[PDB]
């Protein structure tokens, strides 16, 4: 499965995920992006059962963007989290369930950075760090024994590199590239991905 | 004529039924709200003051909608009750979906949309209820909003609807110091306005209801003034009037 | 009449439905549109009736592409015309989808009349618009006229709009079975200039043709001047 | 109808010049038990058509009420038109096929035969809707046992007589009694000709 | 607890000629091992230049024929023009799919004359897939039939020959013999043989005998 | 005026005017008389052929509600035909849900309730046709019920609906229906109908008879042409 | 069935086999895997044959209606999303779907893949069907962005052959289509046997 | 007697109720919209809001999508509902088709909603005429006007609301290719056009300026003040 | 008076005036003659052209192989009734595989038309249909007036100026039964020609002929196809 790992900084949240989309034999695309722009200061990472994730996020995004325009003020990351989860609870028991595991992270001026862990059963949780997919058991420990309550930007990226570096060591298949984004007071920015020669 | 039903447009392009409702809103008892730097307040006049009427709710005109909102009422009783119930339902539905208090203007817009839908679809008479909204939200803080039977709301610093709304609003405009009113000063101005907004002299405490919104340690306590403090404010206004006439 | 003409559900003593005739009168308030059907093809000429130089000339739609082989001319209410034109497009696409063939102009006119027929048959008001359908099908070039009542009949050269009576009277005099597309277009432009309040130029008329083999061709700004030069 | 409870034996019919004849048993066997032994599995629809069917008699009985009212309405109009044997057959084919499409089909393998305008009609619509025209038809087992015999008589001589038809079924149901575990020795015979439709019985065998 | 589909055998073969089309089948109606009836043609006439043959579930067979005959009436009535064979190919693609998740258990091959007086054979998947063909057979012997035409009609798997055009008598002699070989090599069809020929003049039907065992 | 524009508006004096208007409409049509034999019920309706181009049997007013029930509508023919369809539907439903022929009393009651349900709503108008139901059964004798637009329906020994209802009743009361059989009663019906006929205001008519009783094994069928003429011969014998 | 399509500096090329098989039987060898939905938009085939033709047809209808209503041709990205949504509502209810919607719009030539599962991804190279893995093994080794028209063509034809050779479910004939600004053109349709002789030596 | 029902045609084929509804648009604050090569402007007049009321809730220019904005006239109650439905439609269209809603499409949907509301009784027509302008064409500016009837039109520069005739007359005689060759001159043209209708000082004109691949920029009163100062300087130069 | 607005209001005299007006609606259309011999049912209609250069309006419609109609009334209601009858015929073919009887289809048409004349919500079907068909009982020529009442007529004629055709048909009713196809068509054409004014003449461009017989399916003859029948007609005196 894909990888959704996030670190809650003192005044920022760095969330990263892969860029490999594969259909049961092979990575179909290598530049596929799996982190969605909820708003100017909130991001969405939806993995899980195919088909459902691509659209459920787009629906959550349209309704998070819709709120940002019909009101003039963007939804707070905690409100967005409650809403994204709220939708899943309604449809989970319906006849068209959304079997998607999602990760939500963003920045709120009043309160600060936040990172919420979303399970396919639509169970919300605020955690300093989290991992999604199968690899979760592989790097969740890496954060546990390595995380600090005041990870700086430079040390934050290094940790994921160690988190990503370990993944390349054990994970059976290939994840050549990963997406890395930073959410801060001035917005959401893009960082460089990673690669490793094997010749 | 062109007032048989709401859907009918006059040749000049006026919803005659909506205008009739907005004119009829004047029959309702006087209510007003002054926005203060530390909070906002509402004032209402109990038209029914019969000795045989038992006061069981104390909030005939001022209702609590959410933990951080309250809205006074003016208009038909049945329409007012339906509108307040719908307001509570909308606020709690928003809380359930988003898990944060409605930013006031959202509730105002929802109620205005309901009223507009009523004034558009045929077979429904316009809600002849104009109700003032107060509350605090993380986005803009203290706000006072006016809702008309036509669904046209609007931010306001101090307004009065019902009997003699024009005089109360005009003399609030005359003596409202923008950005320099405290809750005590707001209550003093509200009592001063209510004294002459109603024909009844001496502004009996039992005949006036005042509710205040305050921001205490992040709780947004809505307090309905007890008769004791209302009487104290009335006595203070009487002494102030005596002092003013001292110049005579 | 004042008591029997307040609904398509009421019958006048004559038996006339005094609401469809009002729809026809409404179609009488639109810009003139002319269509001539000749062996070489079908031509549609109309009046722009531009109201302000600021408005985009292409914004107002008088001749539209219902399908690649059938063109429609509008004369009357804009809303009814747009709804009927969209329904005609959808019907043509549905026929192509289900039957893998281009629906005949007669079939498309029937489909549009069906919607023009539900003027109160319990699944509103009559569609106050008359559409001139012109195109080429397996039977050759054709032109079909529709009125708000839903009655459609094949017409060789029909004029609809504000100047329907005079345009039709002159068309009767200037139409013969052996006309070619060039002469038909010249005659249509001459008639429109005859029944046009403003002097004819390239900014107040849009001319459309649909010939066999080729598709619906709407004369562009440069093309229209070439034809107006001689007329 | 998802689990038949009361079923029926085979239904046999062979067409001859001048009409058609059908016969059926009178043993309603719930499971392996002879639940009822005085039921009629062949009743007439009109003066020039008759039908009989196997399977759930309750399901068939429902068909009896439908056809009766459906048939009775035919003469109420009094226009002269009456459902031709093909007419009933066509209704039957769509009747069961429509029912099967909703997973509630009539577990009742019908046979309809009649005499109309000088031609005989012998159709069979199975419990699911299959239907065809044959000079001789047998439902259920009769297809296994009596049906093969009828081809031999028809193959060499496609023309038969009423007596030849009468015993032919008797030699058909007789072999049904010997080699069947659900048959019964009491059956009716339905004869349809210009004179009309007549039902008589029962009949035994040695 | 209930199988709504029962196999009813039959083989349909359509050959597309230059100026004629051929449709034929076996009138042996049988389910499982029994023989329902030996006169049940799978050739169905729809229009002067369009003949449809349906093999497989016979119950779905007659309904698909009734619907197509009905849809033919509606199209003829609405547009005042009998639909061409090409249109029928599209319709069956749609009608078949309309009952997708309860598939129309019928394999239909259409044989008719196109606008230019040329043959037209369409092969239908019971779920909607369709495609024009010059020759094709289906049902049960579809496996045993297709290869032979490729050798003879398609010149498939052979070398140093002139791909001569197919003629009426030569094609019919081909279809007659090919079906006969199907009866001998395959026991799932027989007891009769109904061949329908559709040409410019119209359609013709002939029948022949087969085995009894 | 004012209270008579809808069927749901009670008149100030307490009368639903639209029902009376429907009764007048049925009164504006031709006569139809049902006479109960000692062993059957006989229906006879004067069917005026509005034009010579008709097919001698067109728009017949004698309708077979069921096998044993005969209906003799008179009035607005469209409403009569609709009522016949509803009566057939009710008979079919009764037979299906109960298994035996719907008794004439129960069928008449249900059809009368259906008719009355159309004089209670503003969106519908009362039926403009009055009909009489007739049937015979050994179990329950011969019954003849007449239901008018108002919805009232009680049994009759003999009734006439149409223009000359009073004239028909004058010469029907002079007939002993208690004992006579359904053989001479047909001739009596033909004569009585022929008596009640303007013949100067109505150009011509095509007498059509019907009966249901013991002589017809309990089923209702058109009177045979062989004996229908005999009734016509008797009517002609009667000078009027 | 297996189809291949890819983009490059010169355009987008789509080629596919023509072998339809029902289990062990070779159903037919003339089926056109590439469906000509629109003059300037091409669609591929995979899985169910009936599923593709109808649902590509439905997208073909919407594109035609969209072109007339908006007077501007639908963006190739627009169609990709439409099919993904247009096919979801039947997801998991018994539907098989696979195809790449290829076209050249105002946003540059784009390629998208839509499947019954509900996946829609972009990219420059694609191959769907049984021979997808076999088809891939060739086109990755021979994919360069600047392949010229003639040399690019051989890659598609060769790619399918190595797929149909290594695959026992694809075969018959190979069709090649080229999509440009003017639309798509039927490049070539060479049978496997002819391709055997050319590639044999 | 033919002006009391929407679905009743007058003897001369007039749907009188829609014409009466347009009168509602005739009673609103003027809106002026002119589109330039790289800019689309939506002029508006403020109504000098009461001394003791907040103007934040009197927004008359609202953006349906991230790059499409509309300025309306007529009754605010219906305009708000139309705006909300337009926003929901834009977010649904994006959902079904990833391509952002075009200005043409949003105008078409607004017209369709208005027509559906003016097609049968028991549904009063929307008494707001919306000027929808946006660069949604991906490199092409477009401006549209949705009449209360339901018909839309493409306008290089059009006026709605009170004084629409005068503003349209001014725009026709002053909108030339030389006029809108630059964004600043386009804004100056908008200000000049709105000046003849609204004779008043600052804060009486709200200008919504949108540039290519950008977001709405509701010009602050100072910037409008700067542009009015520039226009006064130009008038002084002319004299 | 004031009882002239709805079909659910009863006049004091006992008439539903709206039904009378719907019946009057027939006379606004072109005259149509329908007649039947022993084996054929031929109906001739006159076609009116809105303009000199516009195709003449279709008047004889196709319902099924054995059921033809002539529409003399509202085009809307005429087309709706034609579509409903087409659906009924197709349903009868699908479910019964037998030609739906003309009498039963006419009864269904009457039943469907009765409802609009009894319940507010839609106007009566203002189209007069001349249904011609062949079934087991021979040719049938019905007329279904908007009053929901249909009459089985040997040779009916509705529409404007239809009285002359009706009078001629009444005069020559006897010969209709024992006449061939040609004589039946010629008598129908004479009946139509009687309706026309003195100046107008039965031209090939304004006459539509429909025939259903023992072994002949319904046929609609327009333009030249009517020429074989038209030629030989006696010149009007």
């Amino acid at each position: 499965m894909e990888y959704l790992i996030g670190i809650q900084g003192p005044d920022y949240v760095l969330v990263a995920s892969d860029r490999v989309a594969a259909s049961n034999i092979v990575q179909m695309k290598d530049d596929h992006d799996k982190m969605f722009k909820m708003s100017e200061k909130i991001l969405l990472l939806c993995v899980g059962e195919a088909g459902d994730t691509v659209q459920f996020a787009e629906y959550i995004q349209k309704n998070v963007q819709l709120y940002k325009m019909r009101n003039g003020y963007e939804l707070s990351p905690t409100a967005a989290a409650n809403f994204t989860r709220r939708n899943l609870a309604d449809c989970l028991r319906s006849r068209t369930p959304y079997h998607v595991n999602l990760l939500l992270a963003g920045y709120d001026e009043h309160e600060g950075p936040a990172l919420y862990y979303m399970d396919y059963l639509a169970a919300l949780a605020k955690a300093p760090f989290a991992a999604h997919g199968y690899g979760a058991f592989l790097t969740l420990s890496i954060l546990d024994r390595y995380y600090t309550p005041t990870i700086s930007r430079e040390r934050a990226v290094e940790l994921l590199r160690k988190c990503l570096e370990e993944l390349q060591k054990r994970f059976i298949l290939n994840l050549p590239t990963f997406s890395v984004r930073i959410i801060d007071k001035n917005g959401i920015h893009d960082l460089d991905n990673i690669s490793f020669p094997k010749q | 004529r062109y007032d048989s039903r709401t859907t009918i447009f006059s040749p000049e392009g006026r919803l005659y039924q909506v205008e009739y409702a907005m004119e009829a809103i004047g029959h309702a008892g006087t209510c007003l709200g002054i926005l203060a730097n530390d909070g906002v307040l509402l004032a209402a006049e109990r038209r029914n003051i019969h000795k045989l009427l038992d006061e069981v709710f104390f909030s005939e005109k001022i209702y609590k909608l959410n933990e951080d909102m309250a809205c006074s009422v003016a208009g038909i009783t049945s329409d007012a009750n339906v509108l307040t119930n719908e307001l509570r339902l909308i606020a709690q539905r928003y809380l359930l979906q988003y898990q944060e208090p409605i930013p006031c203007e959202q509730l105002v817009t929802a109620l205005c949309d309901i009223k507009q839908a009523y004034t558009q679809f045929g077979g429904k008479r316009p809600f002849g209820v104009s109700l003032l909204y107060i509350g605090w939200d993380k986005h803009y803080g203290f706000q006072l909003y006016q809702s008309d039977p036509s669904g046209n709301y609007g931010g306001w610093k101090a307004t009065c609807i019902g009997n003699n709304s024009a005089a109360a609003v005009s003399m609030l405009k005359q003596d409202y110091k923008e950005g320099e009113m405290t809750l005590k000063s707001a209550l003093a101005l509200a009592i001063k306005v209510l004294n002459k907004t109603m024909d009844v002299s001496k502004l009996s405490a039992e005949k006036v209801e005042i509710a205040t919104l305050t921001r205490e340690n992040g709780k947004t306590v809505i307090r309905v003034l007890k008769q004791k403090e209302v009487e104290q404010l009335i006595k203070k206004h009487e002494e102030e009037e005596a002092k003013a006439e001292r110049e005579k | 009449r004042s008591e029997y003409d307040r609904g398509v559900n009421t019958f006048s003593p004559e038996g006339r439905l005094f609401q469809v005739e009002y729809a026809i009168e409404a179609i009488k308030l639109g810009s003139t549109a002319i269509g001539i059907q000749t062996s070489e093809g079908v031509c549609l000429a109309v009046e722009k009736r531009i109201t302000s130089p600021l408005m985009e000339p292409s914004s107002i739609e008088k001749i539209v592409e219902i399908d690649a082989h059938i063109g429609c001319a509008m004369s009357g209410l804009i809303k009814d015309a747009k709804t009927l034109i969209d329904k005609a497009r959808v019907e043509t696409q549905n026929h192509w989808f289900t039957y893998n063939e281009t629906m005949t102009v007669e079939s498309v006119t029937q489909a549009v009349s069906n919607l023009a027929l539900q003027f109160g048959e319990e699944d509103s008001r009559p569609f106050g618009v008359a559409l001139l359908f012109g195109g080429v099908d397996e039977k050759g070039p054709q032109l079909f006229h529709m009125d708000p009542s839903g009655t459609f009949v094949q017409c060789d050269a029909r004029a609809i709009g504000s100047a329907s009576e005079g345009a039709q009277s002159s068309l009767q005099e200037v139409y013969h079975k052996s006309m070619t597309l060039k002469e038909a277009i010249k005659s249509s432009l001459i008639i429109l200039k005859q029944v046009m309040e403003e002097k004819l130029n390239a900014t107040n008329i849009e001319l459309a043709t649909v010939q066999p083999g080729q598709n619906f061709h709407m004369f562009t700004k440069e093309e229209l001047e070439e034809v107006i030069k001689d007329i | 109808t998802q689990n038949p409870m009361v079923t029926g034996t085979s239904v046999l019919g062979v067409k001859f010049e001048g009409g058609v004849v059908i016969a059926a048993d009178m043993l309603g066997s719930y499971g392996s038990l002879a639940r009822f032994r005085n039921i009629s599995r062949i009743m007439r629809v009109n003066n020039s058509t008759m039908l009989g069917a196997s399977g759930d008699y309750a399901d068939f009985q429902y068909l009896k009420q439908v056809l009766g009212q459906m048939v009775i309405d035919e003469e109420l109009l009094g226009d002269g038109h009456s459902y031709s044997p093909r007419a009933i057959h066509s209704w039957l084919t769509r009747a069961m096929y429509s029912r099967r499409s909703k997973m509630n089909p009539l577990w009742n393998t019908m046979v309809i035969g009649g005499y109309a305008d000088g031609e005989s009609f012998l159709g069979y619509v199975d419990m699911l809707g299959v239907a065809y025209e044959a000079p001789s038809l047998a439902t259920g087992y009769g297809a296994y046992l009596a049906q093969p015999l009828l081809r031999e008589v028809l193959e060499k001589q496609p023309v038969l007589s009423q007596t030849e038809a009468r015993d032919l079924v008797e030699r058909c149901m007789r072999v049904l009694y010997y080699r069947d575990a659900r048959s019964y020795n009491r059956f009716q015979i339905a004869t349809v000709t210009e004179k009309g439709v007549e039902i008589e019985g029962p009949l035994s065998t040695e | 607890r209930f199988s709504p589909y029962v196999f009813n055998g039959g083989t349909i073969l359509a050959i597309a000629g230059e100026d004629f089309a051929i449709v034929a089948s076996d009138t042996r109606l049988s389910e499982g091992f029994s023989i329902h009836t030996r006169d049940s043609p799978k050739c169905y006439k729809l229009t002067d230049k369009t003949v449809i043959g349906c093999s497989g579930f016979h119950g779905d067979c007659l309904t698909l024929t009734k619907i197509i005959e009905a849809r033919l009436k509606m199209y003829k009535h609405s547009n005042n023009k009998a639909m061409t064979t090409g249109a029928i190919a599209a319709m069956l693609s749609t009608i078949l799919y309309s009952r997708r998740f309860f598939p129309y258990y019928v394999y239909n091959i259409i044989g008719g004359l196109d606008e230019e007086g040329k043959g037209a054979v369409y092969s239908f998947d019971p779920v909607g897939s369709y495609q024009r063909d010059s020759f094709k057979a289906g049902g049960s012997a579809s496996a045993m039939l297709q290869p032979l035409l490729d050798n003879q009609v398609g010149f498939k798997n052979m070398q140093n020959v002139e791909h001569v055009p197919l003629s009426l008598d030569r094609a019919m002699r081909l279809v007659k013999d090919v079906f006969i070989s199907a009866a001998e090599r395959d026991v799932y069809t027989g007891d009769a043989l109904r061949i329908c020929i559709v040409t410019k003049e119209g359609i013709r039907e002939e029948t022949v005998s087969l085995r009894k065992d | 005026t004012g209270y008579d524009l809808s069927a749901s508006t009670f008149s100030p004096d307490g009368r639903v005017f639209q029902v009376e208007y429907a009764m007048k409409a049925v009164e504006n049509s031709s006569t139809a008389i049902g006479i109960r034999c000692k062993d059957g019920v006989v229906f006879g309706v004067e069917k005026l052929v509005l034009s010579k181009l008709y097919e001698e049997g067109s728009n017949k007013r004698l309708f077979n509600v069921d096998r044993h029930v005969g209906m003799a509508v008179a009035g607005l023919l469209a409403d009569a035909r609709s009522l016949a369809d509803i009566a057939r539907e009710e008979a079919s439903n009764f037979r299906s849900n109960f298994g035996y022929n719907i008794p004439l009393k129960h069928l008449a009651d249900r059809v009368a309730m259906y008719v009355h349900a159309y004089t209670l709503y503003s969106a519908v108008r009362p039926f403009g046709c009055s009909f009489m139901l007739g049937s015979y059964s050994v179990n329950d004798g011969a019954q003849l019920y007449m239901i008018d637009p108002s919805g009232v329906s009680y049994g009759y020994w003999g009734c006439a609906i149409g223009k000359a209802r009073q004239a028909a009743k004058t010469e029907i009361e002079k007939l002993q229906m208690k004992e006579m059989t359904c053989r001479d009663i047909v001739k009596e019906v033909a004569k009585i109908i022929y008596i009640v006929h303007d013949e100067v205001k109505d150009k011509a008519f095509e007498l059509e008879l019907s009966w249901v009783g013991e002589l017809t094994n309990g089923r209702h069928e058109i009177v045979p042409k062989d004996i229908r003429e005999e009734a016509e011969k008797y009517a002609k014998e009667s000078l009027k | 069935t297996t189809t291949l399509a890819f983009k490059f500096r010169h355009g987008v090329i789509v080629a596919a086999d023509s072998r339809a098989t029902a289990g062990a039987y070779i159903a037919s060898q003339t089926v056109k895997k590439v469906i000509e939905i629109n003059p300037y938009l091409l669609g591929t085939m995979a899985g169910g044959a009936a599923d593709c033709s109808f649902w590509e047809r439905l997208l073909a209808r919407q594109c035609r209606i969209y072109e007339l209503r908006n007077k501007e041709r639908i963006s190739v990205a627009a169609a990709s999303k439409l099919l993904a949504n247009m096919v979801y509502q039947y997801k998991g209810m018994g539907l098989s779907m696979g195809t790449m919607i290829c076209g050249w719009d105002k946003r540059g030539p784009g390629l998208y893949y839509v499947d019954s599962e509900g996946n829609r991804i972009s990219g420059a190279t694609f191959s769907v069907g049984s021979g997808s893995v076999y088809a891939y093994g060739v086109m990755d080794r021979g994919y360069s962005y600047d392949l010229e028209v003639e040399q690019a063509y051989d890659l598609a034809r060769r790619a399918i052959y190595q797929a149909t050779y290594r695959d026992a479910y694809s075969g018959g004939a190979v069709n090649l289509y080229h999509v440009r600004e003017d639309g798509w053109i039927r490049v070539s349709s060479d049978n496997v046997a002819d391709l055997h002789e050319k590639y044999s030596g | 007697s033919y002006d009391r029902a929407i679905t009743v045609f007058s003897p001369d084929g007039h749907l009188f109720q829609v014409e009466y509804a347009q009168e509602a648009v005739k009673k609103g604050s003027t809106a002026v919209g002119v589109r330039g090569r790289d800019i689309v402007v939506l002029g508006v007049e403020k109504k000098s809001v009461a001394k003791l009321q907040d103007e934040r809730t009197v927004r008359k220019i609202c953006a349906l999508d991230d790059n499409v904005c509309m300025a309306f006239a007529g009754l605010t109650a219906d305009a708000r509902i139309v705006i909300n439905r337009a926003r929901v439609e834009c977010q649904s269209h994006r959902l079904t088709v990833e391509d952002p809603v075009t200005v043409e499409y949003i105008t078409r949907y607004i017209a369709s909603l208005k027509q559906r509301y003016t097609q049968s009784n028991g549904r009063r027509p929307f008494g707001i005429s919306a000027l929808i302008v946006g660069f949604d064409f991906d490199g092409t500016p477009r401006l549209y006007q949705t009449d209360p009837s339901g018909t839309y039109h493409a306008w290089k520069a059009n006026a709605i609301g009170r004084g629409a005739k005068s503003v349209r007359e001014f725009l026709e005689k002053n909108y030339t290719d030389e006029a809108i060759e630059t964004d600043d001159l386009t804004i100056k043209l908008v200000i000049k056009a709105l000046l003849e209708v609204v004779q008043s000082g600052g804060k009486n004109i709200e200008l919504a300026v949108m540039r290519r691949d950008q977001s709405l920029k509701i010009l602050n009163p100072e910037e409008i003040e700067k542009y009015v100062v520039e226009i006064e300087k130009e008038k002084e130069e002319n004299e | 008076n004031q009882y002239d607005n709805d079909v659910t209001v009863w006049s004091p005299q006992g008439r539903i005036h709206q039904i009378e007006y719907a019946m009057e609606a027939v006379k606004q259309g072109s005259a149509t003659v329908g007649l039947k011999s022993k084996t054929h049912a031929v109906l001739v209609a006159l076609k009116r052209a809105q303009s000199e250069l516009a195709a003449h309006q279709k008047k004889i419609l196709h319902v099924d192989n054995h059921i033809g109609i002539s529409i003399a009334g509202l085009t809307a209601d005429a087309r709706l009734l034609c579509n409903f009858m087409r659906q009924e015929c197709l349903d009868s073919r699908f479910v019964f595989d037998r030609p739906l009887p003309v009498s039963r289809l006419v009864s269904l048409i009457g039943s469907k038309t009765q409802i609009p004349t009894q319940r507010y919500g839609r106007r009566p079907y203002g189209v007069g249909l001349l249904i011609a068909g062949y079934d087991d009982m021979g040719p049938h020529i019905f007329q279904t007036c908007p009053s929901a009442n249909y009459f089985d007529c040997r040779a009916m004629s509705i529409g404007a100026r239809s009285q002359s055709a009706r009078t001629y048909l009444e005069r020559h009713m006897s010969e209709f039964m024992e006449c061939n196809l040609n004589e039946l068509v010629k008598h129908g054409l004479r009946a139509l020609r009687e309706t026309l004014p003195a100046e107008q003449d039965l031209t090939t461009k304004n006459v539509s002929i429909g025939i259903v017989g023992k072994d002949l399916e319904f046929t609609i003859y327009d333009d030249d196809d009517v020429s074989p029948f038209l030629e030989g007609l006696e010149e009007r005196p």
